[PDB]
């Protein structure tokens, strides 16, 4: 009977605990990571944390470059992660040699969140305790934000937010579109766009960040591309001319 | 690992009885009744639906009474999708019993078939038993017309008129009461109604929560014919009876 | 089109004595009209005073005596050190042999 | 409630898996193991406890080899270590048989990494009792990486695990601030001996003998080989002086 | 690995309930409230879409989804478990039916196929009941229109209207009071704009309410032109515009 | 898929699972069997607890293995069916191959083998069916019975019984059996089978069936009258004192 | 290939088999029975490949055992030759197929009529008032069709089947060493064992 | 505690124990004991057999591998007849496809991957015997201890079982003197008998009692039992 | 629950531990091995005076020079006797020679560990482990006249005699004074009957008692009742006797 919360079953109150669980679980890396939208291109800030300094700082990413055009921030454990980025990368290079093109950035998604649905349904899968957050600039829709979870639920975003402090940005980057009428920030060059969403990383964290503090990656028309430690530092010196 | 998790679904208690058979039997007394009667002539199937509203559509509904060949029919009482499962693969076992000999079914081999497969889920699997209860209406050129019962547990038996669901009790005494060897059809379907509506948890019983089905012969032609009653069909018979 | 057999040519015989038994073979390997080989070993001592020899195709003739020296070896282990007898040997062969019934060993093979 | 570190895929309310928790208890119980990535290359040190003058000397090896220039050391359950290994080098072998090139080693790293994590994912399954320190020398320099019970690795300038980690730990950041501009392959052997010798004060109850093996590009072609002879001497008689 | 979970997760308890269906049918309960109305000329099916961030696009997440051109469907529940069940319900309707007669299967038997996927996820080893409760509503020559409702029992009935989810009784109490057998299919839209605004909390608008009809044939939505036979779906998702001109009327 | 062990050693070194499946017998209606010099009888009362069912359909509780052999149970009635399903196949297929009928001997060892299989096997358990088996042997006019058991243990008897009161019945016919003198007429046979029922069914003419097995395929059940005349009869035995 | 003959007539089936068996060069039996007892009203007689032949003819007949002692009840003639054909259906399509060609002679014991039935080894059957397999039909079937009335007796029927043998004697190469004559009516099966001079 | 993670091997203790395991280390100690020792250029297993009653055989303990290697057991007969004859096919396969006798210590190997298999899957039991493993190949003598728990360690002298701690604190103390004891096969085998006999406490070693196997530079591995081993006695 | 190869805190296995005591329930059978044969003897123990006391079968022939005794579930040997049957048959194809009664009994037992829910080696398809101990007794030309005792534990003892059963420890005890190695097959024969009578419950006669022999000559024979009737007149002629 109190074998509900141990197994992907129903509990007396139509609930699922192992699904509520792994959820607690993708906060375990006290790492917060936002996604914005451009005229044409989608960018994703990730918290980097390098605690021992006998660790290479080059290896510690979140940010996966799945195909060619998608690329994927992760909020949780290293592992889990790597497990749901080897999938996604071995699923778009299928698509695309089953059906001619490259998968898109929604297709992508709701494949891995119906993955993601049987561990949820089957009791001897257990949920990966990773929240996936999917970035590319798609050949039909456009710049793309989608993001999926642990319960097998995925959906379309302007912007989004994960990680411990996710209901403080999600509030700042909501202002803003409130503010500006529009869902996505108006600006030509992705440079800008990063400088937008490390701006409004440190208005709703109200942290300061240095080189080594930050990941980003940027998805512009038929190329997803990861920043460099230099290629922030250009970053962070824009914003420090404004500010 | 697994084992943690295990019901264990077909073993003994120590008095000698399966657990989830007895359960399963408790499953199916609460779901609606359904009465089969033998007459002389032919044999009455009528089962009363659980569960009803003003905006249920009736003239397309079927949860109780279903065909599996042209001659046999079932009553069902419990899970209704646990029956559909069953009456697929009987229908299936009806016609290749007719494409290997060329001949009808006869009705004791669907029975005992479709018996043995609920018999399979009691003794190995680790799978819980189908919560379904059946009544078996047909006709061959062997026995005639011929009345059949089935439960979980996998054992049928022959009968002259029987109840499953609710109140088999309060039902099985009022139909040793009435019945005698020599009954009519149109007998047996006033028997049928008078039965339901005494056994009945609702006020009244009414049209739109009845389904009946008869087997007969009709004498106009020298073949056996299967008539499951229409909303109005129904309507009509339970004011002639005395109903209204 | 791949033909798996061939022959080696050389022959072999084998005597019985009142209280001795004897197996000679020649020593040579061909193929066609060339000599492969001028000393090539074809009867082997295979343990628990039995000697085998099995000519035609050379490679049948290896994996065969290859697999009774390897049965002999088994038999040891499985019947507590117990010496093959060599109608024992005899009738172990036989199934060595008609196992592969129907892609056989091109081979004459004499204990 | 409770018995949630009874399973091995189950999560726990504060969305932790007990079960791995627990195998990284059995790493911590086990030997000192280092790695020191140099200039050019990767150096592999172990602590061995001699239980008895029974232990023939140089013979019971503990650090293996994948393919040809990779290098591994682990600590915790040796035979779960030596299981992991022989997965490496069947990895190892399919990598380089459709690929042609040797598997660089953040390949490989990951190719573990799947392997183990793939052990968190089922209750019919146990995690490794083991954190594997690996690394050697590919298309684009050196690499050392340390492998977790949980499949969670990273690339180190100086890893260590085991009974002695946290004065393992301590000496390698010394070097790592001490040197900015790189180590070098023939100090970093003499250095890894130093550092278990003075790990070895978590064990100090019992002898020990010293075990070292290195992946250079200049020293050691690339090859993964084991410090023997002089060198090795060398490196203890080095380790000897600094003790005291 | 390996499934070692091959015995029944949902087992007969001493009252005889199946404890695992009864709490997939508390999980429809808390879910967001969806109907269903037949009328004489077509069957509507409408819920509320629950924006969970302002964010988030609405727009990308379909609860009524298209079955086949003839057929749609709608849920109260999970979302996860339904979107799947769509998929195996879309195959199975080629893979059961359109493979073998060449045409797609009428509303009462794709309702039967997926009645049986939901049966077999309550009977099979190492599986939980799907969430779900399903409103599928649909038409085909021979039995005209009609609506059905799944539930995580496998059970399913048709229904003149109803409603499941959130505050399915006070919907079904309403729904009784403004049925009737002579309604068009504009009035059973409008009943339906009616009985959904007394579950929604927040903005009642097209932008927030997601709904569908089954009615006549729709040439323009066939794609091409030249086959007389193919006169278009009769299923229809009503645009964000097309709610608001109605609720204007309200 | 399934293979769990369900049927496992206990403490105390039992088989619950088989030990349960034998009190699953003891609730199943009593079945007799009674060997003559030239016939075998079984007899089986009925239950009543429901009285309504169309006796001409009805399974009867005896049942052909083949024309020469027969077999009666006591216990689950949906066990038995594939229990007898497997003996009547295995019949045909010693036919199929030896070219001559199973003896009586031969067709209780396979049905006890199966039972036992089902003791040791993953997933499954055992039969709650007790079974006796009857008849006689090819070109044989000795008479054979024989029992089996959920353990997988079968013997032959003299005379045996099982199911519900087989305790006080078996009593009986181990003091009005002789070994001796076996019922040497057909008649005294069934005598004996009614007489041992008697002491359990408690006046039951449509509560006891007789089917009797002679030498060469010869197997007959009597009907309700020709049982009811053995009861008359018996009953006057009692009354004459 | 062997002689395998059937008529029905007024109230039974006659079918008449060779007794020979030939093996390459030399006979080796001249008293062969090529007919199986399927059940007390229905019998099957066969001819074709060496090994088949019995094999098909023993596993039909332990199938038809099997559902009478299962069901207490025997199959109609025209039941039973609709499950041989099904069976040979099934093995014209396999790996090595049943190469056996059968005729099935029965009497309905529903109905009070005889039946016959012919079936090949490709699955092909057809009722008929008289039937014969491999070469013996091209030599009968034009007897038959100008002797043959359906009220003929049982003893009517033998002296046509005589008229049969006489022609099959005379006319074709192969030695078969006389038939065996059976009789299936309402009483069952009986064996005409003075056919050698009727 | 213990009671809640010694149910399958499959789990883990909040320690980092496996209890299934060293329950399975616990039938060695409760079985008969067994010494093994070596040289430079012979190397030595000396038996302990156990008997059930005086009426019953001393059961073996020595079991043959191949010409060049053989073990001894202590704890579970069939699971050490299972790895004997699972090391009798690699010794076997060795020979067969390469011509080349199987190195000592990759034998060591082989039993060490084996049995851990069954220490981390589901279902599967840890093996309730300890081996001895003794053999002459390219590098010389060899002898090898073999745990349940999958660990294989090459050793000069050791022995395991009952009372096993008495016999190896002799070899730990007579470590010098029979490591020199070449080219003479009867003095280390009455070195080994003399281990045997300080684990000694029930009985004195008989002559059906003991057992005996060597392996060297020229002497192929022979098992003496009874009257071969009468004259160390 | 708890797996079916699962091991106890001490170092023993619990299904076979408890397996042991179900054949401490079962009935008495002795074994003794001579220089001039093996005797064989078990209890049949009758449930009821109505059963056919010849039909118990305890004590089977695997080959004519190989017999063995059961005791405690008699029906789990059935599976053990069959297997011990084809292995001596098949090794008589193979090698054209009779198979040594220690590689026949090393065969049966071969079969014992094979079970679990899906234990990693092979296929071990068995959910328990047999209830039954068996007495194999034969004779070879190479180890001469044997008796071997075989657990579900899958280890065997050979034996100069071994009592298993209800009575198995009393019986023992016994064969430990009365044994010794110049006993002849007639000296076994009544020493069986002796003890037999001693751990049984019920008087020894020859109807619920059965004795058997292996000897080189004539093979594995069992004694009809007139037989052995004959020896337990004798048996009580000669304890009368002091």
């Amino acid at each position: 009977a109190g074998y509900d919360r141990h197994i992907t079953i129903f509990s007396p109150e139509g609930r699922l605990y192992q699904v509520e669980y792994a959820f607690k679980a993708t906060n375990q890396t006290n790492i917060n990571s936002l996604a914005v939208r451009g005229k044409d291109c989608t960018v994703v800030i990730s918290q980097k944390k390098v605690p021992d300094k006998l660790l290479d700082p080059t290896t510690v990413s979140y940010i996966f470059c799945i195909s060619r055009t998608i690329g994927m921030v992760v909020n949780g454990p290293i592992p889990d992660a790597r497990n749901a980025a080897l999938r996604a990368k071995a699923e778009a290079a299928e698509f695309r040699y089953k059906y001619g093109y490259d998968m898109p950035c929604d297709v992508l998604a709701k494949r891995m969140a119906n993955l993601s649905q049987i561990y949820t349904q089957r009791a001897y899968m257990r949920p990966l305790g990773v929240i996936l957050t999917f970035v590319s600039v798609d050949e039909e829709l456009g710049p793309s934000i989608y993001k999926t979870d642990p319960a097998g639920y995925y959906v379309g975003y302007k912007a989004t937010a994960t990680g411990p402090k996710q209901q403080e940005i999600t509030t700042n980057l909501e202002n803003h579109f409130k503010k500006s009428k529009i869902d996505h920030i108006n600006e030509e060059s992705w440079e800008k766009v990063v400088e937008f969403a490390i701006t409004h990383m440190i208005d709703a964290l109200g942290t300061e960040f240095s080189k080594n503090d930050l990941e980003v990656g940027v998805a512009t028309k038929d190329k997803f591309f990861t920043l460099s430690a230099e290629n922030i530092e250009e970053r962070l010196v824009a914003i420090a001319e404004q500010d | 690992g697994s084992r943690r998790y295990d019901s264990r679904t077909t073993i003994f208690s120590p008095e000698g009885r399966l657990y989830q058979v007895e359960y399963a039997l408790e499953s199916i007394s609460h779901a609606g009744t359904a009465i089969g009667i033998m007459a002389s002539d032919g044999i009455v199937l009528a089962a009363e639906r659980k569960v009803t509203s003003t905006l249920l559509e009736q003239d397309t509904s079927t949860e109780k009474l279903y065909k599996l060949n042209d001659k046999i029919a079932v009553a069902v009482a419990g899970l209704t999708a646990d029956a559909e499962i069953l009456i697929n693969t009987a229908r299936i076992h009806a016609q290749n019993y007719l494409k290997t000999y060329n001949e009808d079914i006869p009705v004791e081999i669907l029975v005992r078939r479709l018996s043995d497969i609920k018999q399979g889920y009691t003794q190995h699997g680790g799978l819980r038993p189908f919560g379904v209860s059946f009544i078996y209406a047909g006709y061959d050129d062997r026995y005639g017309y011929q009345l059949y019962t089935s439960n979980p547990s996998g054992n049928y038996t022959g009968w002259k008129a029987i109840s499953v669901g609710a109140n088999t009790s309060a039902a099985q005494t009022l139909l040793q009461m009435d019945y005698k060897d020599d009954m009519k059809v149109d007998d047996a379907i006033e028997l049928a109604l008078k039965t339901l509506s005494k056994t009945t948890d609702s006020s009244a019983l009414t049209y739109d929560r009845l389904e009946f089905a008869t087997i007969r012969k009709g004498a106009n032609d020298g073949e056996v014919y299967q008539k499951i009653f229409k909303p109005q069909e129904i309507k009509d018979i339970l004011v002639k009876t005395g109903i209204t | 089109q791949f033909n798996p057999y061939g022959d080696n040519g050389g022959t072999i015989l084998g005597i019985a004595g009142e209280d001795f038994a004897v197996l000679a073979g020649d020593t040579r390997n061909i193929t066609d009209y060339s000599i492969n080989s001028r000393y090539e070993p074809k009867v082997f001592d295979c343990g628990d005073n039995i000697v085998m020899s099995a000519n035609g195709f050379a490679a049948d003739g290896d994996a065969l005596v290859k697999r009774f020296k390897n049965s002999v070896k088994w038999y040891h282990f499985d019947h507590n050190d117990k010496k093959l007898s060599i109608n024992s040997a005899a009738r172990n062969i036989q199934h060595l042999l008609y196992g592969k019934r129907f892609f056989p060993y091109y081979v004459h093979t004499i204990i | 409630g409770t018995g949630y570190d009874l399973s091995n895929s189950v999560f726990s309310p504060d969305g932790r898996n007990f079960q791995v928790e627990y195998a990284v208890k059995a790493v911590e119980n086990g030997t000192t193991s280092i790695g020191i990535k140099c200039n050019d290359g990767v150096v592999f040190a172990v602590e061995k406890l001699i239980t008895s003058k029974l232990l023939v000397p140089q013979k019971n090896v503990k650090i293996q080899v994948v393919d040809r220039h990779i290098g591994c050391v682990y600590s915790g359950l040796i035979p779960d270590g030596r299981h992991l290994v022989n997965r490496g080098r069947e990895e190892a072998a399919s990598f380089k048989k459709l690929y042609k090139t040797p598997i660089p080693i953040p390949a490989f790293a990951d190719r573990l990494g799947q392997y183990v994590q793939a052990h968190t994912l089922y209750n019919s399954v146990r995690p490794f009792g083991v954190s594997t320190i690996f690394g050697g020398v590919d298309k684009n320099g050196a690499h050392l990486y340390m492998l977790e019970p949980s499949g969670s690795y990273w690339g180190y300038k100086g890893a260590a695990t085991g009974k002695g980690r946290q004065s393992a730990k301590a000496e390698l950041e010394k070097l790592v601030d001490h040197h900015p501009e790189g180590l070098s392959a023939r100090e970093a052997v003499k250095q890894a001996a130093k550092i278990i010798y003075l790990a070895h004060e978590d064990n100090k109850e019992k002898d020990f003998e010293l075990e070292i093996s290195w992946c250079s590009l200049s020293e050691t072609n690339g090859l993964h080989k084991f410090v023997k002879g002089d060198l090795l001497q060398e490196a203890i008689d080095f380790a000897q002086k600094e003790i005291n | 690995m390996t499934d070692r979970y091959s015995f029944s997760l949902t087992t007969f308890s001493p009252s005889g309930k199946l404890g695992q269906i009864d709490y997939a049918l508390t999980a429809v309960k808390q879910g967001v409230t969806s109907l269903g109305i037949k009328a004489t000329n077509g069957v509507v099916i409408a819920t509320e879409k629950k924006s969970s961030s302002p964010l988030a696009m609405s727009e990308t997440l379909s609860k009524v989804s298209l079955l086949t051109p003839d057929i749609g469907a709608v849920y109260s529940g999970m979302g996860p478990d339904y979107r799947v069940l769509v998929d195996k319900s879309r195959k199975v309707a080629h893979t059961s039916y359109k493979r073998i007669y060449g045409e797609y299967p009428p509303t009462k038997l794709l309702v039967s196929e997926v009645a049986k996927i939901m049966q077999e996820a309550t009977q099979s080893g190492g599986v939980r009941p799907f969430g779900v409760s399903l409103l599928i509503a649909g038409h085909d020559e021979f039995n005209g229109f009609s609506l059905y409702q799944v539930d995580p029992s496998g059970s399913y009935f048709p229904w003149k209207a109803t409603a499941i989810g959130k505050g399915s009784v006070a919907a079904k109490t309403f729904l009784e009071k403004r049925w009737n057998d002579e309604l068009e299919l504009e009035d059973a839209i409008h009943i339906a704009l009616l009985t959904l605004k007394e579950s929604v909390e927040g903005e009642f608008n097209g932008d927030t309410i997601e709904l569908a009809i089954i009615g006549d044939e729709n040439p323009d939505l066939l794609g091409y032109t030249g086959i007389p036979t193919d006169k278009g779906p009769r299923f229809r998702k009503l645009t964000s515009q097309e709610i608001n001109d109605r609720l204007e009327a309200l | 898929g399934y293979d769990r062990a369900l049927s496992i050693f206990s403490p105390d070194g039992h088989i619950f699972q088989v030990e349960y499946a034998l009190e699953a017998v003891k609730r199943g209606t009593c079945a007799v069997g009674v060997k003559g010099k030239n016939c075998v009888v079984l007899g089986c009362e009925r239950r009543s607890t429901l009285k309504l069912q169309d006796t001409r359909i009805t399974p009867s509780k005896v049942s052909k293995i083949d024309s020469h052999v027969v077999l009666s149970f006591s216990g689950l009635n949906a066990d038995s069916r594939i229990l007898i399903e497997k003996a009547r196949v295995e019949a045909q297929s010693h036919r199929l191959t030896l070219e001559d009928p199973v003896t009586v001997e031969y067709l209780t060892r396979y049905v006890a083998g199966v039972q036992q299989r089902y003791t040791q096997s993953g997933g499954v358990r055992p039969f709650g069916v007790s079974t006796l088996i009857a008849g006689f042997d090819p070109r044989d006019d000795e008479p054979k019975l024989y029992q089996t058991e959920p353990s997988g243990i079968y013997s032959s008897w003299s005379a045996q019984t099982i199911g519900r009161n087989s305790k006080t019945v078996r009593e009986f016919l181990e003091k009005n059996y002789d070994r001796k003198e076996p019922p040497a007429t057909v008649e005294e046979c069934v005598k004996l089978t009614v007489r041992s029922l008697l002491e359990v069914v408690q006046t039951g003419a449509k509560n006891i069936e007789i089917t009797v097995v002679k030498p060469d395929s010869d197997i007959v059940a009597l009907s309700s009258e020709e049982i009811n005349q053995y009861v008359t009869q018996i009953e006057q035995e009692k009354q004459e004192q | 290939m062997d002689i395998i003959l059937g008529i029905r007539v007024q109230d039974s089936v006659i079918l008449a088999s060779s007794k020979a068996v030939t093996r390459g060069i030399s006979v080796l039996k001249d008293s062969d029975d090529k007919t199986r007892q399927l059940s007390p009203h229905t019998l099957m007689s066969f001819a074709g490949e060496a090994g088949d032949t019995v094999q098909f003819a023993e596993y039909i007949q332990a199938n038809i055992q099997l559902y009478s002692i299962r069901e207490d009840y025997e199959l109609s003639p025209q039941a039973v030759s609709s499950f041989v054909r099904q069976e040979l259906a099934k093995s014209i399509r396999s790996r090595r197929p049943y190469q056996v060609n059968v005729l099935i002679g029965g009497y309905d014991k529903k109905k009070n009529k005889p039946e016959l039935y012919q079936i090949d080894y490709l699955g092909t059957k057809v009722e008929l008032p008289y039937g014969a397999h491999g070469y013996s039909g091209f030599y009968t079937f034009s007897l038959l069709d100008h002797h043959y009335r359906p009220d003929m007796t049982t003893e009517e029927g033998l002296d046509l089947l005589k008229l049969c043998v006489q022609e099959l004697e005379k006319r074709m190469p192969m030695d078969f060493k006389g038939v065996i004559v059976k009789i299936v009516d309402k009483d069952g099966i009986r064996q005409v064992d003075d056919f050698q001079a009727q | 505690f213990r009671n809640n993670y010694d149910g399958d091997t499959v789990t883990f203790s909040p320690t980092g124990r496996l209890f299934q395991v060293e329950y399975a280390l616990e039938a060695i100690k409760q079985g008969s004991v067994t010494v093994g020792l070596r040289s430079n250029t012979h190397a030595v297993l000396v038996a302990l057999k156990r008997n059930a009653d005086e009426l019953s055989s001393y059961q073996k303990k020595i079991i043959k591998c191949d010409e060049h290697m053989g073990l001894s057991l202590a704890g579970l007969a069939p699971d050490a007849r299972v790895l004997s004859n699972y090391l009798r096919q690699q010794c076997n396969y060795s020979s067969l496809v390469f011509n080349r006798k199987l190195a000592v210590e990759r034998a060591g190997h082989l039993l060490c991957d084996k049995a851990q298999k069954n220490t981390q899957s589901y279902g599967g039991r840890p093996y309730g015997v300890g081996l001895l493993i003794i053999g002459y190949d390219k590098s010389g003598a060899h002898l090898l201890e073999f745990q349940p728990s999958g660990n294989v360690t090459e050793l000069y002298g050791t022995a395991i079982g009952a009372r096993s701690q008495g016999a190896k604190t002799y070899l730990e103390r007579t470590l010098d003197t029979f490591i020199k004891i070449d080219g003479n096969p009867d003095e280390l085998i009455k070195a080994g008998v003399e281990a045997i006999s300080q684990s000694l406490r029930d009985e004195s070693l008989t002559v059906d009692n003991l057992s005996i196997a060597i392996v060297g530079k020229d002497t192929p591995f022979t098992i003496y039992d009874g009257e071969a081993v009468a004259k160390y006695i | 629950d708890r797996g079916v190869s699962t091991f106890s805190p001490e170092g023993r296995l619990f299904q076979v531990e408890y397996s042991l005591e179900a054949i401490k329930l079962g009935s008495t059978a002795i074994g003794i091995a001579t220089k001039e044969g093996v005797v064989l003897g078990v209890e049949k123990r009758a449930t009821s005076p109505l059963l056919e006391s010849d039909s118990i079968e305890k004590i089977v022939e695997i080959d004519r020079h190989i017999g063995c005794a059961m005791s405690g579930l008699t029906a789990d040997a059935r599976s053990m006797i069959e297997h011990a049957r084809t292995a001596a048959v098949t090794h008589n194809l193979y090698y054209d020679e009779d198979i040594n009664v220690e590689s026949l009994t090393q065969s049966v037992c071969d079969l014992a560990l094979r079970f679990g829910e899906g234990a990693s080696g092979e296929e071990r398809l068995m959910s328990r482990p047999f209830g039954v101990a068996l007495l194999i007794a034969g004779h070879d030309a190479d180890d001469g006249y044997q008796l071997f005792h075989a657990e579900p534990s899958g280890t065997f003892y050979r034996y100069n005699a071994k009592a298993i059963g209800s009575g198995s420890e009393g019986a023992q005890a016994e064969l430990l004074n009365e044994w010794h190695s110049s006993l002849t097959l007639k000296e076994a024969e009544l020493l069986v009957l002796k003890i037999l009578k001693q751990v049984m419950e019920e008087k020894l006669d020859e109807n619920n008692a059965q004795l058997s022999c292996i000897t080189k000559q004539d093979g594995f024979k069992i004694y009809d009742n007139e037989k052995t009737a004959e020896l337990i007149k004798e048996l009580k002629e000669k304890e009368a006797a002091e």
